[PDB]
């Protein structure tokens, strides 16, 4: 048993680590077949941003300004575009060590693994969430820049989130990797915030179910409610509203313990509303939403 | 404000 | 900014992963020039337990028996030795992958990375501590035996853990890569307890220097204490004593905050005096001990 | 009483 937050093997991403280089700034990049994706971010320097044409700053930009280091090597640039925020760049070789992989983009509340590198190369690996207000919790340091996202589903590579930037509040924001932003966000230097989050309400549940499968079991309770009555009172608590979908996805959960939903409802209504007058689930102390009733399922059974 | 990384 | 537990990047480890299977049993292995390591326990099928003789299972084995897999490919046993409670097994190959490394052992209180496998493949990487009690937290499912514990420092990979058991408790024990056991355990099935643990109090100290350094500050106070006036305290409440060399490590940290350590002393007396009347450090909501002084620094600055 | 995984 036992249960901790788990990150995907970063085996398979780290051979597509590149570092790379365009003036005073340089940041890590992503090199898949013959192609490197990296945030546009890279061309400007710091009065550039304020406001910032790239249409502008990358028609004057040669394949001679970017440096493109794999170790201690470096690679040519041959031909060179821009999908919204982000550069793809042809490089005179496909990488040896290229996998099988998609492109996804995540939805607010699935979650994935994090390899965070500087100077093109990795230094950690951790979990986290597409949080609802679309930013991410991350532990990122200047020149984290180009770090990405990605889960693994059997042997390929799905991936979905390249780091671009922190906002005021310390969280992170960046994008999948068609280039589209994740959130309201763009590439300027403006006044930015993260509007108020919220707590994936499909989460906790699934992590409830953990605690119980794992056989921790003091949260529950006789009663039940409707859908509707749970709702009106994870809104005050700042949740999301449970809807169908989500209850049917907790469905092989409550096959397995023997839980039904909305009883588990009628439990997380009961922990709202009493705190845990100061007690461990599964070792916490708060409600935990950054696991996916998926997650639960890989790593418990 | 932001923080261009 | 940021501040997540975070594991080295698995690579360099995903290609010494192999599967063993003996009989009826199959665990992981790790292979290493022309070795392959792997718990003794292997051997043993399920009356074995109660009481077996290693040396005596062993000496009626042969290479005919051991089923070694990396991948589709399977490797050939040659030697076999056994170095208290593992197997050192001699291949036909050295591993095309086998990358700079040593065996260290690890000291209760320093942190190291697990890369979870099952049937010699990686499912999962996670960031954990070796408790002052010797065992461990770690999330593992049977097959998961093999699995390993690492750091990395610059780009060799210090190896200090491969998992054999897990506890009444739902706690896990293994051993360092000489086949000593952390901890007071064997490999038998025998009445066996998980010993009262304690908390890692060098280790919360350098997670309130996180908080600090990130920016959260609240916890603080104008008073200091001696170190045994901290102590006296610090039992109580199921600590470790912190002792001068300690409070030496914790040096460069109050050297980058500017805050004397024995002042961090008396806030977290006064942490402990009177909880957080509910509220946040750095994400949490209670004390944190599973980051080493040195893991604050790799990742704060 | 243990668990030899």
């Amino acid at each position: 048993s036992g249960f901790r937050k788990m990150a995907f093997p970063s085996g398979k991403v780290e051979g597509c680590m590149v570092q790379v280089t365009c003036g005073t700034t340089t940041l890590n990049g992503l090199w898949l077949d013959d192609t490197v994706y990296c945030p546009r971010h890279v061309i400007c320097t710091a009065e550039d941003m304020l406001n910032p044409n790239y249409e502008d700053l990358l028609i004057r930009k040669s394949n001679h300004s970017f440096l493109v280091q794999a170790g201690n090597v470096q690679l040519r640039v041959i031909g060179h575009s821009m999908q919204n925020c982000l550069l793809r760049l042809k490089v005179d070789t496909s990488n040896p060590k290229t996998p099988k992989y998609k492109f996804v983009r995540i939805q607010p509340g699935q979650t994935f693994s994090v390899l965070a590198c500087y100077n093109g190369s990795p230094s950690g690996v951790y979990q986290c969430a597409m949080r609802p207000n679309h930013t991410i919790k991350g532990s990122f340091l200047n020149g984290s820049c180009g770090s990405v996202g990605f889960n693994i589903d059997y042997d390929c590579v799905s991936f979905c989130y390249m780091h671009h930037m922190e906002l005021p509040t310390g969280v992170h924001a960046g994008t999948d990797l068609e280039g589209k932003f994740y959130g309201p966000f763009v590439d300027r230097q403006t006044a930015q915030a993260a509007g108020t989050d919220t707590t994936i309400t499909l989460n906790v549940l699934a992590w409830l179910y953990a605690a119980v499968i794992n056989g921790d079991r003091w949260f529950l309770n006789r009663f039940t409610t409707t859908l509707n009555d749970f709702n009106l009172v994870a809104m005050k608590y700042n949740y999301e509203p449970l809807t169908q979908d989500h209850v049917d996805i907790l469905g092989p959960l409550s096959a397995q313990t023997g839980i039904a939903v909305l009883d588990m409802c009628a439990a997380l209504k009961e922990l709202l509303q009493n705190g845990m007058n100061g007690r461990t689930i599964l070792g916490s102390t708060i409600l935990e939403d950054e696991f996916t009733p998926f997650d639960v399922v890989r790593q418990c059974s | 404000n932001s923080f261009s990384q």
